[PDB]
């Protein structure tokens, strides 16, 4: 998967040529964005102030008679894109 | 502070009955000006008028800007105020007519009343309800009170980790869960804890707060069009895939119309119509000039306010045509022209001393006379503009006030726009192009 | 071992070379005559130090070769790295990502710097001896204990729940000596006291070793943070803002949040808390803007968090980018009266020997003087980067041939294989046809 | 923190793109990229030509009786 | 590699020890000023204590431009780094020109990271705790190592290791047969799968059984790497491999080239010094070759300024063809090669003459040497004529169809007869040229 | 019936119509006269199933109806399918989504074949039962028509068997390396008589043979598409949407060593093929530079362009050059000149297009048909035979006359007589 980079695959072990084509120094240079939060944590306490002056909640579409499919199956994608997606949010808890 | 172009500038300096002092608010000349500026300030107070557009024309350095923030600071911090110049209608992200009724609505604001639900106590249950419910009691110094929460309460008081012990306010309008600390009351069990220690609330569990919120319709617009307020994945989602601006349609612009009517009939808002200013209307293209005039025609609009220092001038966007601000007659019929005339050398002197006065400068006369001279060639901004130098050098040769040596040294070391073009003129040759 | 910085076009420069009374020596800090130019550059260095009035503008204008950029290169280094710096070309403001005046934008509010300074309990010690106990199976509450050491204090500590997580995870053993803040509960290590045991495997070699820290364990240590308007709009402006601090892709920020942003720096400033540091920002080759950017910077330079602007341009009298009107220097009379202008004088025959002997002492080049006569006399002929060029190469050549001291031989070898504009430009007229296009 | 806007519509404008199933075509038949990631090259070449079913072995299948109870494991 | 293209005979720069240009060497015929300037850049390249210096290759079209820039490139070697470019791809519908120029740059700019991977592999036979005779506390039992025996082909080692290590294995959920792995730099334990040795023919697992690992238990090696300050760049500014929302939305949005930061290349840049002082890695300057510099605009052109006057920046190589043509941006402004005097005036210029008839004679049967083509005499010297007139691309283009001819009229070489065929089958520019000209009527605009 | 493939401009062409010597014939393949082009067509042709020599360029140039666009048609299908053929038109590589060049590149790799040859170790049978133990430890019972045993699962296994929701009567196969599952069908039973059925089950036989097999997949690809396969996560649907962008440089040099390792190990090889751009006029300045340098790396194609036009003003710039293109460019390439047909040629041509439209002739009307082709142009004659024909057809005859024939030449004009009338009413046309 990572095609062209200085972080190698996930080698099984020293038996695959790619163990020994890699660097840890080469790794250490890369921060994934988990690590660029832990980076700027301080200036993310401090500096992270501005409030939308309006907030509201996404405009609604309502009919009298609806599809009576359309809205449970708008309830079943959102509930699993948000039991899918939820946990990989905690880290941009401070910064919401 | 910072001493910007036009710090000295606190109003239009005006008498009780609209005619202008010579010299006041720091302002020097430009009576007829500073009078036209102060009937539109009334205009603009009347809020009875839609899209009255004025052009403030003249030559460079006749304060037509610093005519615009005196009529800002006459007007207050509480009218709107968008300061906005020509070149920033040319986004790349959405279109010019997009970016021109964006700062149309910008310049309207509302004060809308406010409640403001709060829970604030230190957890002393959180047990989960079978999608969890949470039940949750809270203490202050005053009481106790348990409350029964929505299963989203229940995953941000998840998220900011609060477990029974810590102090907490949560808002019940936005469902904004915060948790301050753990009580001051355990602070002494350990030594090291790694934890941020916050007093125990001194009112009441559940709180009810009235405030005032300044908001503008544009605000209002891109709530409804960027939502963010249902703190579902939804909203996430859309925040991170859509980051830029859309093209508001004229439907939720109606529907927000709607709703601040709403709003001012139930007596929880005001309306403040505000301000709009344009400074290098020049820097617009035909397509903005045909925009405004149907954005002006509207009886929603603020009072516009546009400035230009060109002369007869090819508009932009258009192959060769000329007309007489930049401006094609169509708009110029909709405007009220102000027009600023080129200051004396005493009016120039007067400029000087306040800037000077502006900047804790102190200068002495015959250097005073030395660069109302400097400014009666060249301009009146290079002559401002050599003040804080000559401040230096004065300094450097242990002065505390500028002399007419410090003057001429400044004006050998920095030349004008009209010596540089002389010796671009004498030296076509040497330099590139 | 080379670093990744080389030896550059203004290497030599390390500042302006200036006296108390910003009086220019002939010769100091790598800037060669000059004298009202760096005289200039220091009076607005001054001014920018003083950091009182905002939106300068300063055109350095002169022909090619006269030292302008060589001006801002000595301005920055004087000013320091406390000082934001922002230097850019006229042309990286045309981007696809955002408009121009938004780029511009961001140009500016790089060039201020935001400061915040708070005072911090910190905790520095060797570890003695670090004991957690933990219940085998299940969901409990560990108890642990922490003993930090210095030369003239040794404390126990009892450890809480969060500060026993935040000792596993960094793995503090005995004899590191570490960092902890007490509010946040982060801990750094920073060395070992002395080495593990000996007889443990696969623990690879050891490296060397800190000596333990003095005085009390807990101290009071000020902490600095400083970043740019500019970072604090990018990581206002979304929930992913503060990878588009690195990865750009910042689009184009509201003006509610920048007005938002300039409202809490002004609040910040008069409660005391935060101090704003305004900078430079440098455009080369301004004569790239066109209208619109130029009428931008008007207005834009009248604002109080505007920085000093510096402009460098060597054109006369020129058509502005994107209309068909001539004005001196490509710029607008509008933005040039709000401007000072410093111009340059060419150099004579000894200050630009003088310039090349820096050269080479920069470059760790020994050349004679009949070599310095000969390439002061090609310098004042065709140009000063020829000769600068010229310099390296007659450096090979004599290198090539196992010489110490480049000779006037050498000199002519690499006018010989290195050609000029004008040699070159005589060559090409000669074979006109043969070339492509006119 | 306002209401959101509640956007009325005709019923009937949301069944506006709906299809009886008994009036439009199986567009399965045409779904090429819905096989990738599922189907190889394996099933389509060598598998199927050889292992589909016919309508004999079809009706064979339904017509016989159900097969023997499979003999419980012996350890032999 | 096995295909030859137009530059596969050129294996360098034909220069003797002392720098001269030998007539004819390493694939290179003539052009022995500008072979001799190229070495000098050469030299200059590897002295790596120079930085924005810049070479212009300047000459009609088809006198060794492009062949010199690769000769270069082949003295230098695979170690230096070598981004060719073209003009024109400075213009990218996803980011600006000047980023485009920037990444060359960077990419021009390389380094080589070396290190040392110490690991122990083996199959875990022993699992054994050292206890203590006096537990601390009184109570329990208190350990002091872990006895891990690592097996191998060719050998079998016990390793005493740490105590904290028992979490790690059973972590990884390692018993007795497992292979592992340990890694001395972290002193992590990773369980590579079980041993095949205790694997059934009726197992049907497919990651979990693995070889017995071949050779010494303690295994350690010097790992080089080259990278370049674009790869980090680029690896930095769109992250991948993390677990949050945000690398999800990256693998699921379309990837696209951004506008790197000063900030990101700075932080890369103080990395990349602090690998070196640590002694991990060596700088390896390299150079960016941009064919075709009459193709960037007066914006690219404007940029070059500030991008060549950079500490940073690498040794840039231009080339262009062009005599007193127009600057593209501009309106009717001429230049000597289609290049700003300001620009001209920060680089070298290495002129490139045109070729006699014997040089081009000699380039013809180097070409034919390198296309495996054997051709006759009298075939070479009517080829040489044709190349006198027309050019000389159009005489070496000419060698594989007149093979062709040959091997299909049953000759192993080529005769006169051959090249005078493919003469009358394929026109050369001017005699389309002259075509088209006398039948300007019947041809369309 | 009625197939996609219906009888275009150039249904007629067949081949080249050489001969072992590349002489070309009178009349061979569906190809009149031409000869020395085809000649040089010929000789292209045999350079490329050679595959040596990379990045060759070469011009079809002529006047607009002299065989130009026929020639490269003759080529594509001389050439066998399993060579790629690209064909392109100039304007095709303005897109709004990637750069000129990039689409340049995109259609250069596109023009050279991959053809990849893995060979595979799997199990393939019909499930018998699944019994699982408590997820930790289980067994699989799979059966063919000649074999039947029982497998031990692992975690893994289980978790996959699970996960694709595996149950008595699936035919799967598993891959040995791999683990990775696939369904193929289900057996059907007595009590699998379903009234209605999910969109992806099908029923199947149970296989024959062994359990254990090996699976032989052989498969053309370009390097485009690995390209886009490895751009990014799923870039497999780009090969589908287009929705490719411009691909890092990195990755495609990544791909090309990864593809010459292939090529070491036998695994793969390689079919370097042709790039047609029609109307390369087309191009800008900038997409000639690129093509300059392109043509000179060892993973180009051969370059077959096509203009028709003189010397003209090259796009994006004020220069004029012979065919549009810069001398430069020029230099790199082999000019092929076709000439104007003459009247028996002319007459051919129309003979076959008459036999490829099944349309008769009287040989009167054929006279004339060649006398309009010669006068007005080969294309309107072409066209004047399928009008002539349904103009036969509709007074219920089989022969097309010379009434029929002028009956169509009087109802279709062609530019000559249009722009006359337009001459004749030229104010009341717009914009004159
Ligand atoms: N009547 C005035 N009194 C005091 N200062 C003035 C006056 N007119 C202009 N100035 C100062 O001179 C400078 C030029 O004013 P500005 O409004 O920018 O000119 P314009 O808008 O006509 O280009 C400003 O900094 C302003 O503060
Ligand atoms: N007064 C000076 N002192 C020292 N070096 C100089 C001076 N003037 C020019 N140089 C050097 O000459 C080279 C070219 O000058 P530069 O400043 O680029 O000219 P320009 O003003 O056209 O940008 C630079 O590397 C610079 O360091
Ligand atoms: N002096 C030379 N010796 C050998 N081969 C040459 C020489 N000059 C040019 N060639 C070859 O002839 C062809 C002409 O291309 P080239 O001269 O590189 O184009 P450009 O002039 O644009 O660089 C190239 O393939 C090159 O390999
Ligand atoms: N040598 C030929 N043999 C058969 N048909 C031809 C020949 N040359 C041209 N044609 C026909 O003439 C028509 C136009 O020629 P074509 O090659 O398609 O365009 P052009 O040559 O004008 O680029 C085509 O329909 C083609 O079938
Ligand atoms: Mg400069
Ligand atoms: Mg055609």
């Amino acid at each position: 998967q990572p095609v062209a980079s200085p972080i190698g695959p996930r080698s099984p072990g020293p038996s695959h040529p790619t163990f020994w084509t890699y660097t840890e120094a080469a790794h250490r240079a890369v921060l994934f964005p988990q690590q660029r939060l832990d980076q700027l944590s301080e200036i993310i306490e401090r500096f992270i102030f501005v409030m939308p002056p309006v907030e509201a909640p996404p405009p609604s579409l309502h009919a009298c008679h609806p599809p009576p499919w359309l809205a449970p199956r708008q309830a079943a994608f959102q509930e699993q894109l948000a039991s899918e997606l939820w946990p990989r949010a905690r880290p941009l808890h401070r910064i919401v | 502070q910072r001493i910007a172009s036009h710090s000295h500038v606190k109003g239009l300096g005006l008498d009780e009955s609209g005619l202008a002092k010579q010299a006041a608010s720091g302002l020097v000349g430009q009576e007829n000006a500073r009078e036209a500026c102060g009937v539109i300030v009334e205009l603009i107070k009347s809020k009875k008028m839609a899209g009255r557009a004025v052009l403030l024309a003249g030559p460079p350095g006749t304060g037509k800007t610093a005519l615009a923030l005196a009529i800002a600071q006459e007007l207050g911090s509480k009218v709107p105020f968008c300061p906005m110049v020509g070149s920033e209608v040319y986004s790349t992200e959405i279109k010019k007519t997009e970016v021109l009724m964006e700062n149309f609505r910008r310049a309207i604001g509302l004060r809308i009343k406010e409640t403001k639900e709060v829970y604030e106590g230190e957890v002393t249950e959180l047990t989960p309800c079978e999608i969890s419910h949470v039940i949750i009691g809270l203490k202050t110094a005053k009481g106790t009170k348990q409350l029964k929460l929505d299963p989203s309460i229940f995953e941000s008081l998840q998220k900011e980790r609060v477990e029974a012990g810590d102090v907490i306010y949560i808002e019940a309008n936005s469902g904004a869960v915060k948790r301050q600390g753990r009580c001051d009351t355990y602070a002494t069990e350990f030594d090291l804890e790694a934890e941020e220690y916050v007093p125990l609330p001194k009112g009441d569990v559940h709180k009810k707060k009235e405030i005032i919120q300044d908001v503008t319709l544009h605000d209002l617009d891109v709530a409804n069009a960027r939502p963010q307020g249902g703190q579902d994945i939804l909203s996430m989602m859309g925040q991170l895939m859509k980051p830029k601006k859309t093209e508001i349609t004229d439907k939720l612009r109606g529907e927000i119309n709607k709703v601040v009517n709403k709003y001012i009939d139930q007596g929880i808002a005001e309306l403040v119509p505000g301000v709009l200013f344009v400074d290098e209307v020049h820097m617009l293209d035909i397509e903005c000039f045909t925009y405004l005039h149907r954005a002006l025609e509207s009886s929603i609009a603020p009072i516009v306010i546009f400035a230009s220092n060109r002369g007869n001038c090819v508009i932009r966007g258009t192959e060769d045509i000329t007309s007489p601000h930049g401006i094609p007659l169509d708009l110029l019929d909709r405007v009220m022209i102000i027009r600023t005339m080129l200051y004396t050398p005493q009016e120039m002197k007067q400029i000087i001393k306040i800037r000077a006065q502006t900047e804790g400068i102190n200068i002495s006369e015959e250097a005073l006379n030395h660069l109302g001279e400097i400014g009666t060639k060249t301009t009146l901004r290079y002559s401002v503009q050599l003040l804080t130098p000559a401040n230096l050098l004065a300094k450097i040769n242990g002065k505390d006030s500028i002399e007419k040596e410090h003057v001429e040294e400044i004006s050998e070391l920095f030349y004008d726009a009209k010596s540089s073009a002389k010796i671009l003129a004498d030296q076509q040759d040497k330099y590139m192009k | 071992v080379t670093r990744i910085e080389r030896i550059g076009a203004h290497s030599h420069i390390r500042g302006l070379g200036l006296d108390d009374a910003l009086e220019p020596r002939q010769a100091s800090q790598g800037m060669v005559g000059q004298l009202a130019a760096r005289r200039a550059a220091g009076v607005v260095l001054e001014m920018i130090r003083e950091g009182k009035i905002a939106g300068r503008a300063v055109l350095i204008a002169g022909q090619p070769g006269t030292g302008k950029t060589a001006i801002a290169m000595g301005m920055a280094q004087a000013l320091g790295p406390d000082t934001p710096f922002t230097a850019i070309a006229g042309s990286e403001i045309f981007s696809l990502e955002m408009s121009k005046t938004e780029a511009l934008t961001q140009a500016f509010r790089r060039s201020i710097g935001v400061r915040i300074k708070e005072e911090t309990e910190i905790i520095e010690g060797e570890v003695v001896e670090i004991q957690i106990d933990r219940p085998a199976t299940g969901t409990g509450s560990k108890v642990g204990k922490l003993t930090l050491k210095t030369t003239e204090m040794e404390t126990i500590y009892d450890l809480g729940t969060k500060m026993i997580e935040s000792l596993t995870k960094d793995k503090v053993q005995a004899g590191d000596v570490i960092t902890i803040d007490k509010a946040t509960g982060k801990i750094s290590k920073l060395g070992r006291s002395f080495t593990r045991a000996r007889d443990y495997d696969a623990m690879g070699s050891q490296t060397k070793f800190v000596q333990c820290p003095d005085g009390e364990l807990q101290k009071r240590k000020e902490v600095v943070h400083t970043v740019s308007l500019h970072e604090i709009d990018v990581i206002n402006s979304r929930t992913q803002g503060f990878l588009a601090l690195f990865s750009g892709d910042t689009g184009e920020i509201k003006s509610e949040v920048r007005e938002q942003i300039n409202a809490k720096v002004a609040e910040w400033r008069e409660e005391g808390k935060a101090e704003i540091i305004p900078g430079v920002l440098f455009i080369d080759e301004v004569h790239m803007l066109d209208i619109e950017s130029f009428s931008f910077l008007n207005r834009a330079l009248e604002s109080d968090m505007a920085p000093v602007l510096i402009m460098a341009t060597n054109r006369g009298i020129t058509r502005i980018r994107g209309t068909s009107y001539q004005s001196p220097h490509g710029i607008p009379i509008d933005l040039l009266d709000r401007l000072l202008i410093v111009s340059t004088t060419p150099y004579s025959e000894k200050d630009t020997k003088q310039i090349l002997r820096i050269r080479c002492e920069e470059e760790d080049v020994e050349m004679s003087e009949d070599a310095y006569t000969v390439l002061t006399r090609i310098g004042l002929e065709t140009s000063l980067r020829y000769a600068i060029q010229l310099i390296t190469a007659a450096s090979l050549v004599c290198r090539k041939r196992k010489g110490t001291e480049v000779q006037v031989d050498d000199i002519k070898r690499v006018y010989s294989l290195f050609l000029d504009e004008s040699r070159s430009t005589q060559y090409m007229k000669e074979y006109q046809d043969a070339f492509l296009f006119n | 923190i306002t209401p959101g806007i509640c956007f009325s519509t005709a019923s009937l404008v949301l069944r506006a793109t709906d299809v009886h199933p008994l009036q439009r075509i199986d567009m399965g038949r045409f779904d090429l990229i819905g096989l990738e990631g599922r189907v190889s090259r394996y099933e389509a070449d060598t598998f199927l030509p050889r292992h589909r079913l016919s309508r004999r072995v079809l009706l064979e299948v339904a017509t016989a009786p159900d097969p023997p109870p499979r003999p419980k494991p012996v350890k032999m």
